[PDB]
């Protein structure tokens, strides 16, 4: 379908789009050659099968992470240190690269768009974090404030110039470009994910490498729970008006939590490392998944 | 004239990876075994029966490249000292993985890194792995000249940057290998690979580094200059280090991207041996001198011998 | 040998409380109701010449509730004992099996097991393996006498005990070898810099999947003194049953007992400790297929050489 | 390692020979009739790189027989070459395992199981160990292949061998460990006394009950000169399956083939040997639950000590 022939083993992420359609990355962490894919999905169900897909593309690296810049643009953190932007056709058949900007001097791990939409910030092993203009393609700061790798970026979702950061440093850092000194330490285990919520500005979730996943407000006092048995890979909020967090992990499960982190869910489905979760903006109880195993489950989330 | 390597952490064809490498005139490839991000589980199920192929095959490249063009990079994941005792087990077994990988494929070298003070398990892990079966290959340290703690920007609000001088604090990175092979007790497998950054330090935590097994220098690209040409270069400061380091003899790695996208990555290397060609050149006595050096020999005794 | 038995069998203390444990764990688990229609199968794991054997019958007697007694033991010319004790005493009540714990095909499941696996550092025999192998013939809800093991250690001083450890350099091995290796000793002419501390702590039945008996502590001890480290004494505490206990850690030992001395855990260069500072000592516990070992390294005030690595001085053999 | 692999595939003798022997062996299990009908359970048991696979593949082609491979091998950095083959290559007709032979719970049994676990004195890598516990998942009608092997010992005269193995004494062990262990070597400037005799045999599948691999061999060696005999060179011969061999026996030497050189067992202290004395050596091969080693000495014209005693110095690893 005017693709490459077969996607890589290794689903890393899976984010759905306003009308819903189903965005894949897709990287080989094995075998002789080690790059990575984007696919395009209007039929949700097809997946994971490179036979019935609406786009696809091979790209020089592995795929790390990615996210939708609205409704064309797929920004992607490559391992070769490029942040790559790429732009589906009017069409929606091809995907041709816009920007791919070797910046970082290793793996960049996560990545995030800001509220503008005209931003992003990215952050790598090399320890820096970056502020991008998506419309000049060019770099417009560069903040060395971790002292390890940075493992998760989060964009504010209606602040332009605020977004967490997470890093091996053990340090959560709550960021402002207004300010001189941007970086803010909120203050056991390593931070690996990170999550504002909707509908509240000044709240945000994260899960560590123990498994546990947190429960913080700016101002002050914190709530948690041990979801996981092993780290937490990654923190998805629903679309519902009261919001319901999912939460993945490395223990190959899935939990569907509350406002008050208690359990509602449970789905042991798949067989390896679960790496995303997006929820249907069509059905909001509805939740897809994607992994190692190279599965794409979708979820039926009692709402 | 200078022996120059390349540092990658991101290989997606090993054999058109080295030919760019080659080209650009690196003697060797600092590159990983397995995939940076492929983690990988031990103990709990349904990970640790995780199908399929765990790397690439050793028949992509022939024995002699492996032996003479590879150094191999443990994984930055692999954390054996992690407080988490999953963590550190998974670390354990993964690390053992690596080095063994290693040892079959034949390198030459493996970096390890020093980028925290506690590396205890570390070092237990690695001695172990240096008296199992039958290897020469140099396992190299990757130790910071200051530590990343130390050269951080300062821009957190509620967390400025030491501005006082600690004398011993700014020597930390050596107190960081000193244990460890203190640990490994002295195995002359155990090497220094020094990591050059942007600002140096104080002239004492440089010359801590004297006396030690130094032999890989890594020079990251983000510590060049630009001069009026539009070409990388270095500081006066750091240009006295790399006449000190050539006279050791260490091997100059480069590691990050091409902060000079304008120019060629050979430009890196070109001033390397910009330097090389431009030093002083060896005296009677360094002429005479070179091929003996700390080569231990028993003093003359013209008396009770006849020589 | 015989006479290794005859020693171990000579503390009167140590068997009193084996009785006394068992004796509680068969009220608790067989009622007053139940007294002629409940027996409890005990096994003894490593028989021995049959003092824990002995031991399980005074109590049950004591107790006054049936038992069927296996006695398991490896070592055969013990079992010659046991055989010719069993024939003349004891009668078909005592099964005595020839055989490893880990091995034998057990013909019946266990209401209790019954061990004396442990040494001076408990887990230094290899308890935990034995009573692992052992563990697929316990019942779902069964007993194990011990439950549990923990093992301790402080730093000493003893330029004496250091002085003497240099001195077992034999010919043809490593020169610093017996520098890499416990040794049992009645430590006299040394001085405890810091309070003993937990290192290592075994529970049976083991019920954490995939059971891994490889171990790694840290140990931070406040030294109040200036002194020279020469090394590591060793003891252990174990829980029999409930409040049934034995101990030679000094602060909570069993008065009496004297079936185990402590251990010594050397360090090839003496380490200067100042007052105020804080000896960290690392202690592994590691294993193969084939072997078990510990290793270990002191981290502060200096750091010394990681002794013993890959069990090169001494391995356990399984 | 990868590259002692690759110096085993870079001997195409030896395959071509394993390559015809598994060709004849399909044409004799499956007749003309049951071409398509019936396909045979191959199992590669130690596969490697994956030669032996590879011979399996073109010995099924050429014979024209459908096979379904198993290729077992417990070394992981080599499982990672033959996946990767697997994936490219072979594909689902492979079913790569990554075990021990003596462990792995075969969901199949086999109709041939293909091995090359032989070294220069045939059993010197503990192929009767690894066959005997892979023996369980062959069918009660099941090949093995080789089928047999022998070993074979020569007594020769080599001032120079001999003083070549007196320079391998090192620190830290015993002055005299190097004469008591076996070495690979190509035999050049030495003197053989006596013609090869057959030492040591194994049958796979073998069908003594209680199977033991203990050995114990007399040979008798007329030597017809004057000499000293300073050690025993040994060779070895095996039977892939009927008239196909291989051997590195000087007199039956498999032409071309390189992918072994013969063995010596080394004596302390050279021996005399007149024209028309007998030379008489004894052999043991040995083991436990976790070593096998061999043990030797002379008994005519003089006594020699017993080399290797409970392998002190010289131990093959289970
Ligand atoms: N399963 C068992 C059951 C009883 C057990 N006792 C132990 C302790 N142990 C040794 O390891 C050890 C090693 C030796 F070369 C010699 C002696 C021992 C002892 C056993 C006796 N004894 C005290 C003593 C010694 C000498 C005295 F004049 C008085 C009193 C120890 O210290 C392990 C163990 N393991
Ligand atoms: N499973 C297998 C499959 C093949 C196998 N070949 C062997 C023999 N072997 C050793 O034991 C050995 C031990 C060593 F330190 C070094 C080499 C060997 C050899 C393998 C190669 N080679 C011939 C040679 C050597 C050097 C040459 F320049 C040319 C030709 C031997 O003599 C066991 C075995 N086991
Ligand atoms: C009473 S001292 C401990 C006893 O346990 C026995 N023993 C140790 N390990 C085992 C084992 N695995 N199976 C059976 N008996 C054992 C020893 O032979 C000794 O007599
Ligand atoms: C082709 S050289 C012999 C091969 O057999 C393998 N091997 C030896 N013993 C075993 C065993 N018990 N189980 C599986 N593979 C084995 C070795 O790892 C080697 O690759």
């Amino acid at each position: 379908p005017n693709a490459p022939a077969c996607m890589e083993r290794q689903l890393e992420a899976a984010r759905y789009r306003s009308d819903g359609a189903l965005l894949l990355g897709a990287s080989s962490l094995s075998g002789r050659c080690w790059a990575g894919s984007l696919w395009l999905f209007k039929d949700p169900c097809a997946a994971p099968n490179e036979g019935f897909c609406s786009a696809g593309v091979q790209t020089e690296a592995g795929v790390a992470d990615l996210t939708w810049v609205g409704e064309r643009g797929i920004l992607v953190a490559s391992d070769s240190g490029a942040v790559e932007l790429w732009e589906l056709d009017e069409n929606e058949t091809l995907i041709v690269s816009k920007f791919c900007k070797y910046e970082h001097d290793d793996i960049v791990s996560t990545v995030s768009v800001l509220s503008s939409g005209t931003q992003a910030v990215s952050g790598s092993k090399d320890i820096c974090i970056k502020v991008w203009d998506l419309a000049q393609q060019v770099v417009l700061s560069s903040y060395r404030a971790h002292a390890a790798q940075v493992t998760c970026v989060a964009a504010s979702p209606h602040k332009d110039s605020v977004f967490l950061s997470c890093s091996e440093d053990n340090r959560i850092l709550l960021w402002d470009t207004r300010c001189p000194k941007p970086a803010s330490q909120i203050g056991g285990y390593l931070p690996t994910s990170l999550a504002w919520h909707p509908q509240q500005s000044e709240v945000f979730v994260f899960g560590d490498e123990n498994g546990t996943v947190s429960l913080v407000d700016t101002k002050s006092c914190v709530l948690s729970s041990a979801v996981h048995s092993q780290c937490v890979t990654g923190l998805v909020f629903s679309p519902h008006s009261v919001p319901f967090l999912a939460s993945l992990s490395e223990d190959c499960s899935l939990a569907v939590l509350d406002s008050s982190l208690s359990e509602l869910f449970r789905s042991q489905a798949h067989r390896d490392f679960v790496r995303d979760a997006t929820w249907s903006p069509l059905n909001h109880s509805l939740l897809t998944t994607v992994g190692w195993d190279h599965q794409v489950v979708h979820h039926v989330v009692p709402t | 004239r200078v022996s120059s390597g390349r540092d990658l952490n991101c290989v997606p064809e090993i054999a058109d990876t080295l030919g760019a490498v080659a080209k650009q005139g690196f003697d060797f490839l600092c590159m990983p075994v397995f995939h940076p991000r492929f983690k990988r589980e031990f103990i709990q199920e349904p990970a640790k029966n995780r199908p399929g192929p765990q790397t690439r095959s050793d028949l992509l490249l022939s024995g002699r490249d492996w032996n003479t063009l590879i150094v191999g990079k443990l994984s930055p994941w692999i954390r054996p000292d992690s407080k988490v005792e999953k963590i550190r087990r998974n670390s354990e077994a993964a690390m053992l993985q690596e080095l063994n990988f290693g040892a079959y494929l034949g390198l030459p070298a493996f970096l390890l890194p020093l980028n925290q003070e506690d590396n205890t398990n570390l070092a237990r892990v690695l001695t172990n792995h240096i008296h199992t079966g039958h290897h020469s290959s140099m396992f190299w340290m990757r130790v910071p000249l200051v530590a990343p703690e130390d050269l951080r920007d300062d821009i957190i609000e509620n967390a400025p940057t030491t501005h006082t001088e600690e004398y011993s604090g700014e020597e930390k990175t050596w107190m960081w290998w000193h244990n460890f092979r203190t640990l490994c007790d002295y195995s002359k497998r155990i090497a220094v690979a020094l990591e050059i950054g942007a600002d140096l330090p104080s002239n004492h935590v440089i010359d801590r580094w004297l006396g030690e097994p130094i032999k890989a220098a890594i020079l990251p690209t983000s510590i060049f200059l630009t001069n009026k040409k539009g070409f990388p270069v270095l500081s006066k400061m750091h240009q006295r280090l790399i006449f000190r380091l050539l006279k050791l003899e260490v091997q100059f790695i480069i590691t990050g991207t091409n902060h000079h996208s304008e120019k060629e990555f050979c430009s890196y290397l070109q001033y390397l041996e910009y330097l090389s060609q431009n030093r002083p050149p060896p005296n009677a006595y360094e002429l005479f001198a070179k091929g003996y050096e700390d080569y231990l020999q028993s003093p003359l005794q013209p008396l009770m011998d006849n020589l | 040998e015989s006479q290794t038995y005859e020693v171990f069998e000579k503390d009167p203390i140590k068997y009193s409380q084996y009785q006394q444990a068992i004796y509680k764990c068969l009220l608790d688990r067989v009622p007053e109701e139940e007294k002629d229609t409940n027996v409890q199968v005990l096994m003894v794991l490593g028989a021995g010449r049959g003092p824990l054997v002995n031991a399980s019958l005074r109590a049950a007697k004591q107790a006054d509730r049936r038992i069927k007694l296996y006695a398991v033991e490896k070592n055969p010319n013990a079992v010659v004992t046991l055989e010719n004790w069993q024939f003349e005493e004891w009668g078909s009540q005592v099964t005595v099996v020839s055989s490893d714990m880990r091995e034998w095909v057990a013909p019946e499941k266990a209401d209790i097991i019954v061990s004396e696996l442990l040494g001076s550092f408990a887990d230094n025999e290899l308890s935990p393996e034995c009573l692992d192998g052992a563990q697929h013939f316990l019942k779902d809800d069964g007993v194990s006498i011990p439950g549990e093991y923990t093992s301790f250690l402080a730093p000493i001083s003893s330029s004496k005990l250091y002085n003497e450890v240099r001195a077992c350099r034999e010919k043809d091995r490593d020169p610093e070898a017996q520098f890499e290796m416990p040794y049992v000793v009645r430590l006299h002419n040394f001085h405890q810099l810091s309070a003993p501390q937990p290192c290592f702590t075994f529970s049976h039945p083991n019920r954490d999947p995939m059971i891994d008996n490889n171990r790694y502590c840290t140990l931070e001890f406040p030294v109040e003194v200036n002194t020279v480290l020469h090394g590591f004494a060793g003891y252990f505490e174990t829980v029999l049953y409930q409040d049934i206990t034995l101990s030679i850690r000094p602060e909570t030992h069993s008065p009496g007992m004297f079936s185990w001395f402590p251990i010594l855990f050397p360090i090839k260069q003496p380490i200067t400790v100042r007052e105020g500072q804080t000896i960290c000592v690392r202690f592994w516990r590691c294993s193969n297929s084939k072997k078990v070992w510990y290793e270990w390294a002191v981290t502060a005030p200096v750091c010394s050489a990681i002794h013993n690595p890959t069990g090169r001085s001494y391995t356990i053999g399984l």
